């Protein structure tokens, strides 16, 4: 069992690396070039809940200002 | 701890203002006959043998 | 010479012992149901069903003895060492009103439950003893029945200044 | 000159008692080391304006403040009952100029807050203040008036959220009790829990009402050192600044968490107690650095002088210059406070567990539907 | 910090290219970011937290 497990894992290396270690710069892409994904919109909900809005219009994607 | 030896020696260093105020009492004048080997570990080892 | 206290009242008495002594909780002294009020309610309820004038007379004089003994007894053998501060504060606040108009059933039942050991030293006639004791039994039953209205619901925490004042 | 330094040349002349730990003499020591390090030019020195009864009744009760105004070491015998009601007389002794000292400290704090509001400064230093054990209606822990709370109220007139960071070895019981039911002030306190003075400060005290998850308590065991304190302090403060983003920070730079303290039981050094100040300065928020505990005057003076220099930006020398208090400093005459051995007791599992709990609490403010 | 349009347009496009894999392994990305962000050392130093 150990041998089979190790074999599978050590083949899935070289992809674990690419998809888990460059995972910090793709969020930067979908933040800079503002493309709406689920986690971006959840972060914007987080910022709204920090600022405590009530009934006015949401300003924009890059201009809620807890900067 | 060979590098920590030098770090602590640098830490205990006289202050010129204290020297000019005539209040600095050096600490080397309290040690007894210190051995002269190549390494601080060898000196401490000779001291251990002396205690033994 | 013994009484029949319901188990609900026993549980309530032990819970109040614990709350006042160990947990540092007191009772709001100005009560909405007064001691005099409860005494009058039970008196009216029993007389409205009593049978003969001799019984009416003995019950009336029993209730009178009860109220006068409460008013004369409360501040001597009815409070814990954690309530004497509150007692003197209440006496300073209302020095003209009286205890029968101030305190509540939470202490009237201490009086009732403790009555046996007092009638132990007292040695009046067995007829009077049994009349008074049956009256106390019926009163305890009436209170544990009407629990919802006579008894307090939550206790009150003593403030830090009060605790530093008592310190005992 | 964005650092406004508050110091009243009288603060050092008030005396607590025969052998009491708290000595306002440390402020005078700090100021002399400063004026002889020449920080007096890079700083901005303001002699504070004294508080008033109307200024202290904002957080304290009128009867309590009137008692503090009327008491005297002679009439104490006649004022005996109100003393035992107001906690003044056993470990918060009644001495000469009590009201004057309280006024000096509270005026320093309120002036710091007003400077941060008016914008003339971004860092405001007041060492005479920081009494964080005072409560709404009684003194406690060598403290009488909660200048921290008065300062927070003055900041909230212009700022929407305020953080208060206590690194004194005791719990910030007074400030926590003051702001326990509000979400506009978050109180993060690192302290030694167990058989220690305030008694309060469990990891579970997290607020009630609107201020649910706005008190953060980090309990710690005996003998924490620089690395352990860093590992518990940097994550928690970063997570706080992320989830509850404040516009102003009030840092209680209490130095009874140092090594060799008459009442503390920690093992921090000058570097471990200053990495905190550096981490908090690194966010470019307006901040009030207030004093606090600290009962060994040599360590206190040198550490606070170093922290003043670090906030001003200048890196002070390593040799103490000529001051009127030179003999106080030991057989080395250096600006440093070394640590001792005092075997640690905070295991990595303990620190990681308490940190994970605090992080979950802070996250629940924005997860966890309303 | 970058009021001018083309600077941040360039950073947008370059991060986009790195995501879409139309550029090399972080070499040209690091070079172009450190170039277009070279008058602001604080941001140049903060970009390293994403590498
Ligand atoms: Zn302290």
């Amino acid at each position: 069992m150990v041998e089979q497990d190790e074999q599978l894992c050590i083949e899935t290396f070289s992809k674990f690396d690419f998809y888990a270690t460059r995972d910090c710069e793709l969020p930067l892409r979908i933040l800079c070039d503002v493309a709406n994904d689920n986690l971006e919109n959840d972060d914007y909900v987080l910022a709204l809940r920090d600022l405590l809005r009530i009934s006015k219009w949401d300003p924009n994607q890059p201009v809620p200002a807890p900067f | 701890l060979e590098d920590q030896v030098s770090i602590i020696q640098q830490r205990i260093i006289p202050n010129p203002v204290s020297q000019k105020q005539k209040i600095w009492r050096d600490r080397w004048n309290d040690l007894s006959d210190v051995p002269d080997e190549k390494t601080h570990y060898e000196n401490t080892y000779v001291m251990i043998l002396r205690l033994i | 010479h013994k009484i029949s206290v319901p188990d609900v009242l026993k549980l309530w008495l032990v819970d109040d012992w614990e709350n006042i002594t160990k947990n540092q909780q007191l009772i709001a002294i100005p009560r909405n149901p007064t001691v005099r009020a409860a005494i009058a309610a039970f008196r009216e309820s029993k007389i409205s069903h009593l049978n003969n004038e001799i019984d009416v007379d003995v019950f009336e004089q029993a209730m009178a003895g009860l109220v006068i003994y409460f008013n004369k007894c409360l501040g001597n053998m009815l409070l814990y060492r954690f309530e004497r501060q509150q007692y003197l504060e209440i006496r300073q606040q209302y020095p003209d009103t009286e205890m029968c108009d101030l305190y509540g059933v939470e202490h009237l039942i201490r009086l009732f439950v403790s009555l046996p050991e007092l009638i132990d030293r007292t040695n009046m006639d067995s007829q009077s003893i049994e009349c008074l004791l049956n009256y106390i039994e019926e009163f305890l039953k009436y209170l544990v029945l009407h629990k919802d209205e006579y008894f307090i619901k939550e206790y009150q925490n003593a403030p830090p200044n009060y605790r530093s004042l008592v310190g005992v | 000159k964005k650092v406004s330094y508050f110091y009243d040349e009288d603060v050092g002349n008030y005396h607590y008692g025969p052998q009491h730990p708290m000595k306002p003499h440390r402020v005078r020591m700090v100021h002399n080391l400063v004026v002889n390090y020449n920080l007096y030019e890079k700083l901005n020195v303001i002699t504070p304006v004294r508080a008033t009864r109307n200024d202290m009744t904002r957080c304290h009760t009128d009867e309590y403040i009137e008692f503090l105004w009327r008491v005297t070491p002679d009439t104490m015998e006649k004022f005996q009952p109100h003393q035992l009601k107001f906690n003044v007389g056993d470990d918060c002794p009644v001495f000469d100029g009590l009201y004057e000292f309280c006024s000096i400290s509270a005026g320093g704090s309120i002036g710091a807050a007003q400077e941060l509001n008016s914008g003339n400064a971004e860092i405001a230093i007041n060492w005479a203040g920081g009494l964080h054990h005072a409560k709404k209606r009684e003194a406690s822990g060598f403290c009488y008036v909660n200048d921290i709370a008065l300062a927070a109220l003055e900041l909230l007139k212009y700022h929407q959220r305020v953080l208060y960071i206590d690194i004194d070895v005791h719990h910030g019981d007074g400030v926590e009790e003051f702001f326990y039911t509000t979400d506009r002030v978050m109180t993060c306190s690192f302290h030694k829990f167990g058989e220690y003075f305030p008694g309060t400060g469990h990891i579970k005290d997290t607020g009630i009402g609107t201020g649910k998850n706005y008190a953060v308590n980090v309990p710690l065991r005996d003998g924490i050192d620089d690395e352990s304190y860093e590992s518990v302090f940097k994550p928690v403060i970063s997570h706080i600044m992320q989830w509850f983003r404040p516009e102003a920070v009030i840092l209680q730079c209490g130095t009874d968490s140092l090594a060799g303290d008459r009442l503390g039981c920690f093992n921090l050094s000058m570097k471990g107690h200053s990495m905190c100040v550096d981490f908090v300065k690194s966010f470019n928020l307006p901040m009030i650095c207030v004093g606090g505990g600290g009962y060994t005057v040599r360590n206190v003076a040198r550490v606070w002088t170093y922290e003043t220099g670090l906030l001003a930006g200048e890196e002070l020398d390593e040799n103490l210059p000529y001051n009127d208090y030179l003999q106080y400093y030991g057989p080395d005459y250096k600006l440093n406070v070394l640590s001792n051995n005092m075997e640690n007791h905070n295991t990595r599992q303990y620190l990681d567990s308490i940190t994970s709990e605090i992080i979950e609490n802070l996250r629940n403010l924005s997860f966890a539907p309303s | 910090a970058l009021l001018s349009n083309p600077e941040q347009f360039f950073k947008l496009q370059d991060s986009l290219r790195k995501f879409k894999n139309s550029e090399c392994s972080l070499s040209e990305l690091q070079t172009i970011v450190t170039s277009l962000l070279a008058e602001h050392p604080s941001l140049a130093h903060e970009f390293h937290n994403f590498l």
